[PDB]
This record gives structure tokens, sequence and C-alpha cells, in this order.
């Protein structure tokens, strides 16, 4: 009825790499702007034109999806699929986005832009905190009032590509003039790789 | 070839409905299965359904029973996926996906490209273009960083250029995202070396053509 397949695996080049699936088994790679393509039916079977690094296996409740001399060209997001035949319907996991760790890590460099003259004429704030510079490409963001976590009017892009191959990321914390005066401050908190980087912004004082 | 060609990105209001298309060529119509599934921003691949273009029976996913029909006119090779009452969760890329009848087993050879659909309470409207002042990256290294938001707008999409396009090094333009307001964002920044404040000018060249919005932003570095 359920198949879970954990959000995120990595794994360095040339090395081998499994995805679990826990509940016949199919896998789906998504590349992006490309439609999505079984490279494992059945478990086990490998359909012609899938290269032969790419293997599956099923023991009980759990398949697994494993590949061999793991190439940076493999990142992508991995679904596996079923038969429900109790419902006659199709299920599908959750996703697994693989990582390639192609170059080391890199912590990000944080910077948090207080609401713009302009927007507090419109009677309107927004917070913009960039998150620049940073490798592998997954971050957590938490912002904070004060020292309390803000829990709403949080908008956050999944990690992008910049132009020198480290990645970026960009948050929005949407709020009142009043809020924004009301605080001493407020607070962007990242976490890349177990460690954390945070800034703050206060009104400006003259 | 076998080939399955879906119909355009579609902009829709709650309580709406939408009609997408799958046109099927290279192969026997009648003689293979049509599913479709759904994928919504942030979210995994999601099963909608499934239609027998031989006799046109269909079986549907259990959330999706009583908003969604699917159809197919065998004379021009089309499969239809309709969703009525939309809601904003029905934000998705919706694909259609043949499946060989031979086992019964239900798994997909070939997808179409996709459809977006967008569901919104937004009209058209242009985006106000904020700056975004220049605060130390690196006071080590140098490096300030600067920006432009580029504020509620609808519908996709927006150009952000730097100085109309000499200013491409250290410039990221990031995904929009679609807020609960149900208007667009984004923003566009550029890492600057810090003794060029004061001295270059840095304007972001905003343009949204489906509202005729055309902004040059200066961004001036902070002072009391
Ligand atoms: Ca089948």
């Amino acid at each position: 009825s359920v198949l879970t397949q954990p959000p995120s695996v990595s794994g360095a080049p040339g090395q081998r790499v499994t995805i679990s699936c826990t509940g016949d088994v199919h896998w789906y790679q998504l590349l992006p702007g490309a439609a999505p393509k079984l490279l494992i039916s059945h478990n086990t079977h490998r359909p012609s034109g899938v290269p032969d690094r790419f293997s599956g296996s099923k023991s009980g409740a759990s398949a697994s999806l494993a590949i061999t001399g793991l190439q940076a060209e493999d990142e992508a997001d991995y679904y596996c699929q079923s038969h429900d035949s109790s419902l006659s319907a199709v299920v599908f996991g959750g996703g697994t986005k693989l990582t390639v760790l192609s170059q080391p890590k890199a912590a990000p460099s944080v910077t948090l832009f207080p609401p713009s003259s302009e927007e507090l004429q419109a009677n309107k704030a927004t917070l913009v905190c960039l998150i620049s510079d940073f490798y592998p490409g997954a971050v957590t963001v938490a912002w904070k009032a004060d020292s309390s976590p803000v829990k709403a009017g949080v908008e956050t892009t999944t990690p992008s590509k910049q132009s020198n191959n480290k990645y970026a990321a960009s948050s929005y914390l949407s709020l009142t003039p009043e809020q924004w005066k009301s605080h001493r401050s407020y607070s962007c908190q990242v976490t890349h790789e177990g460690s954390t980087v945070e800034k703050t912004v206060a009104p400006t004082e003259c | 070839q076998v080939q399955l060609v879906q119909s355009g990105a579609e902009v829709k209001k709650p309580g709406a409905s939408v009609k997408v298309s799958c046109k099927a060529s290279g192969y026997t119509f009648t003689s293979y299965y049509m599913h479709w599934v759904r994928q919504a921003p942030g979210q995994g691949l999601e099963w909608m359904g499934i239609i027998n273009p031989s006799g046109g029976s269909t079986s549907y996913a259990q959330k999706f029973q009583g908003r969604v029909t699917m159809t197919r006119d065998t004379s021009t090779s089309t499969v239809y996926m309709e969703l009525s009452s939309l809601r904003s969760e029905d934000t998705a890329v919706y694909y259609c996906a043949r499946d060989d009848p031979g086992g019964g087993e239900y798994y997909f050879d070939y997808w179409g490209q996709g459809t977006l659909v967008t569901v919104s309470s937004a009209s058209t409207k242009g985006p106000s273009v904020f700056p975004l002042a220049p605060s130390s990256k690196s006071t080590s290294g140098g490096t300030a960083a600067l920006g432009c938001l580029v504020k509620d707008y609808f519908p996709e999409p927006v150009t952000v250029s730097w100085n109309s396009g000499a200013l491409t090094s250290g410039v990221h333009t990031f995904p929009a995202v679609l807020q609960s307001s149900g208007l667009y964002s984004l923003s566009s920044v550029v890492t600057v070396p810090s003794s060029s404040l004061g001295t270059q000018t840095y304007i972001c060249n905003v343009n949204h053509k489906p509202s005729n919005t055309k902004v040059d932003k200066k961004v001036e570095p902070k002072s009391c």
C-alpha cells in the first residue's frame, strides 16, 4: 500500500551506492529536461539500453537499486513503483535524490537583507536570506523572531547551481512593517552538512 | 517512432477545471493503456488513473475519484484528462504514460513531455522591483552581495539582467517561488568587489512581458 524510500542518498565517483524501497518493484530515473525512464522492472530486470552499472534486487519487503562505479551524470531523482492489486492502483515511493560528491565540502556564505525603503512605503516587508557558494547542494533554513521560531510567511528555493558549479539558495520571510519595528531583531539560520551559519539584521539606526 | 505530444501550459483559478491532451503517434492507439501521473513542485510522482482506449473504460485513484475524467478520441489518437474543482495543491506537471497490456502489471514504457498546470487566484500582475542593498559577503575576501527582489508577479516568466547585460560575473538569478497569495516572487543577486561600491553603478533590468512592466532599478549602497 505504501512504498518507503529515503529522500537523500550520496556517494563519491567510482563507488557503489544503494537505494532501498520498502513496502514487484520497478525503478524510474528522473533527469531534468527528460521523461522518466525505466531502469529496472520486476525487481531484477534491466531493459535493453540501460547501462550495466545499474542493477536491482529484492529480499522480502525490501527492494534495492544499486549503481556500481558511480558517475557524476547519475545524479538524478530515483522513484520506485509497484502495482497494488488489492486496491487496483499504482503506488510510488517518495523519490530519492542521488547526489554524486564530485568536489570537496564548501560551507555556505549567508547574507541577510533587510526590507527596502520602497517596500515599506507599499506597507509590506520581506527579509531575503541569500545562501551561496556551498557544496553539496542541500541546506535547511530556519527563521527566528528574536529567539523564537517563525512558522509562517516563509518561502525557500531548492538549491540551484551557480556558474562556478557551487550551489546557491534563497529564503524569504514575509512580515508587516510593524513586526519589523516590533522585534529587536530577526535571524536567518542555515544548516549545511551538520554546521550552522546564522545571520541577524535590525532596522537601520542613524 | 512512438511519440506522445501533450498540450501547452495552463493557468487556472481555484474551482475551475482543466483539460490536458495527450496525442499519441507511431503505434496502434487502441492496443495500449494510457495512465496519467502528476508531480507537484514539492512532491513525488502521483498516480491519477488509467484509461483503456479500446472501449474507453477507466479506473481512477482514490484521491481523484469524482474530480478526474479520462476520455479518448480514437480518430485523432488523443487521450484527455480533465481535473475539476481545482485547488492550489493541483499545481503540478501532468504526464500521460503508456502501459503495455501484456502481463497485467502496471508499469510505464513511454511518457509525454508533461503539462504544467498552475492553480492560482491571481490575475496578470507586474512585479515590484525592490533593491537589496549591498551587504558584506566576506570582509577578508572583500566581497559584497547586492540584488533585486522581483516580488508579486503573475504569471511566469520574468527576465532579469544587470547593467543591460554588461554584468554577468557573479550574477545568480533564482527560480521563482509561488507564494500562498498565488503570486510569484524571485531574486537576482550579484557578488561584487566591496571597493566598487560608490564608484560602480548597479542596475537590475527587470522585464515582465505579460504585464508590460519594464523596470531598471538602481541598487544604491546603504547611507544615512
Ligand atoms: Ca502492463
